């Protein structure tokens, strides 16, 4: 009845337009208006623009004058959410609002957020479709010397994001953790994820490093065993 | 042709807006019948002006006008075709030749709260005077001792707009009253409502 | 700016009686418009608590309220739990099209389990030196609050260029997890006999340390 779907995020080169949707269910979107808000990664969320009456006002933004234009389809019931010629002062996973009422009083665009979430993500870099770099993670046995041992596998260079990473196919869970990355001196992404396992599992058990990034679709299966520094 | 006209809606009224946005509607060509309007309730106020109640409906017009909104329950007496107070020169007002109906009474079950139902405002600032049959959407900070301040709204210069509380546990100044203003025009075409 | 306010954090316990104030820069909150104030979820979607003064929202526990009290407009909550630990916003509605948020205040119950952070650092391993890059990689998990620090030295001397850091996020124990990365060159990397990683937890230090020739 209130559900919404939305599509277009991804990762492309800064300067060229995109075009996102924010398509609506369960009511008219067109019977009356709503907003929508963009949320930066860790800094707080700050407002982008705000619908009307589906005819009355365009309102936007001081930061966005002359850049942004908003649009919809009242025949579909979806609202187009133009984003023309990208630049990386803007990259958030914003996502739509829902406002609809007729009876109130108008001082203000008012009926703020009340169902948000499962939504797309945006973002904008000065990158390509460049292959990720894998390695390994190796402990040495000072730090196995112990009822549990932990493992890894390092991800680089890769672009754009995401990039599917997991663990023995999804078959083993246990004691799998995944690290956020970070940007680095250049821009770049990398970031590692450390399975810890108790220390009655090395050798008998195959472990194994996924990796697919899906827009180059490479696909890697990295072999993660403890070193065998036999010195 | 003796059909009912659309007053239910006007009457028990689902809900309200504030005093600026005095809730302009247009309704034509039904059958008009002020028997339905006759008194039901206790009220407080039926004098109104121009007009005998008895022949609303033998003498009929054409263009009727009919809205609404909230009051705070002390000034109702105060609008009056030139009468002056502070509504009169910066909120909706009416001229002199007024020539039409009104009823006011007061609302304390639905718009009480446990702390008031703030969501009824109304404007305190303006420029100068307001010519009758007038909505204004002016949203731009009031200057006070001249140096705008460009959005603060801080010393020296006020927000236009302002809001009330409606608690019921107040005297009777402070009961809200729902008030309904009752206008119409004469024109040159067959007549559109009475019966 | 019309940035408005936000208190960094507040502290209570549980099972009593929490406040939370954000005031304005200009000192008019006296606008009776619209104040709201919204729920956060770090890594999901938030809802409402609250649409005008103390007007509330469906589908909510009672035990919160809120509503402007004194010249700045506030919030008041009781019987706290650990429903929502996260911070919220408080939102007002100034300038026809124009909104205002704030960077949050991040409420924090103290009525939790507590640990010490778990650290483990790992050089980088031959094959990534041949590759002639290198990066150290010391990671940081089971702690609570996340409010820590880290400065990373080679030998002696902490170095600030070349470091990034990366925010502790939850568990699924309910405690918290981070790391950092710093990418220097391996002919860098070999020319200090030892590296050292630090980590401060409410003032508890940890220390780790490297040692280049031990790899070799
Ligand atoms: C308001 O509703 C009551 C109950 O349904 C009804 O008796 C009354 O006539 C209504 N007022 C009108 C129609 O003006």
């Amino acid at each position: 009845q209130v559900q919404l779907v939305e599509s277009g995020g991804g990762v492309v080169q800064p300067g060229r337009s995109l075009r996102l949707s924010c398509a609506a269910s369960g009511f008219t979107l067109s019977s009356y208006g709503m907003h929508w808000v963009r949320q930066a990664p860790g800094k707080g969320l700050e407002w982008v623009a705000v619908i009307s009456y589906d005819g009355s006002n365009k309102y936007y933004v001081d930061s966005v004058k002359g850049r942004f234009t908003i649009s919809r389809d009242n025949s579909k019931n979806t609202l187009y959410l133009q984003m023309n010629s990208l630049r990386a002062e803007d990259t958030a996973v914003y996502y739509c609002a829902r406002g609809w009422a007729y009876w109130e009083l108008l001082p203000d665009y008012y009926y703020g957020m009340d169902v948000w979430g499962q939504g797309t993500t945006v973002t904008v870099s000065s990158a390509s479709t460049k292959g990720p770099s894998v390695f390994p993670l190796a402990p040495s046995s000072k730090s196995t010397s112990g009822g549990t041992a932990a493992l890894g596998c390092l991800v680089k260079d890769y672009f754009p994001e995401p990039v599917t990473v997991s663990w023995n196919s999804g078959a083993l869970t246990s004691g799998v953790h995944t690290f956020p990355a970070v940007l680095q001196s250049s821009g770049l992404y990398s970031l590692s994820s450390v399975v810890t396992v108790p220390s009655s599992s090395l050798g008998t058990q195959t472990y194994i490093c996924n990796v697919n990034h899906k827009p180059s679709n490479t696909k890697v299966d990295k072999k993660v065993e403890p070193k065998s520094c036999d010195k | 042709i003796t059909n009912l006209c659309p007053f239910d809606e006007v009457f028990n009224a689902t809900r309200f807006a504030s005093v600026y946005a005095w809730n302009r509607k247009r309704i034509s060509n039904c059958v008009a019948d002020y028997s339905v309007l006759y008194n039901l309730a206790p009220f407080f106020t039926f004098k109104c002006y121009g007009v005998s109640p008895t022949k609303l409906n033998d003498l009929c017009f054409t263009n009727v006008y009919a809205d609404s909104f909230v009051i705070r329950g002390d000034e109702v007496r105060q609008i009056a075709p030139g009468q002056t107070g502070n509504i009169a020169d910066y909120n909706y007002k009416l001229p002199d030749d007024f020539t039409g109906c009104v009823i006011a009474w007061n609302s304390n079950k639905l718009d009480s709260k446990v702390s008031g139902n703030y969501n009824y405002l109304y404007r305190l600032f303006r420029k100068s005077n307001l010519k009758p049959f007038e909505r204004d959407i002016s949203t731009e900070i009031y200057q006070a001792g001249n140096k705008p301040c460009n959005g603060v709204a801080g010393f020296n210069c006020y927000f236009p707009l302002r809001s009330y509380s409606f608690r019921p546990t107040y005297g009777v100044g402070h009961q809200p009253y729902r008030v309904v203003v009752l206008s119409f025009e004469l024109l040159h075409a067959p007549a559109t409502v009475c019966g | 700016q019309t940035v408005v306010t936000q208190e960094p954090s507040f502290s209570v316990s549980p099972g009593g009686t929490v406040t939370l104030t954000c005031g304005l820069s200009s000192g008019s909150v006296s606008t009776a418009y619209f104040p709201s104030w919204y729920q956060q979820t770090p890594g999901q979607a938030p809802r409402t608590l609250i649409y005008g003064t103390n007007t509330r929202s469906s589908g909510v526990p009672d035990r919160f309220s809120g509503s402007i009290l004194g010249n700045k407009a506030a919030l008041t909550i009781t019987g706290a739990q650990a429903d929502d630990e996260s911070d919220y916003y408080c939102v007002l509605y100034m300038g026809r099209g124009i909104v205002v948020f704030g960077g949050g205040t991040k409420l924090t119950v103290l009525g939790q389990p507590k640990a010490a952070p778990s650290v483990t650092l790992f050089p980088p391993s031959s094959e990534e030196l041949q590759a002639n890059k290198a990066t150290l990689v010391c990671l940081i998990s089971d702690f609570y609050p996340g409010a820590v620090t880290v400065a990373w030295k080679a030998d002696s001397s902490p170095v600030k260029a070349g470091v990034e850091t990366t925010t502790p996020s939850k568990q699924s124990n309910n405690k918290y997890a981070a790391s950092s990365y710093l990418s220097l060159t391996p002919e860098q990397w070999k020319s200090h006999r030892s590296y050292s990683c630090q980590v401060t937890h409410e003032g508890s230090t940890v220390e780790k340390t490297v040692a280049p020739t031990e790899c070799s």
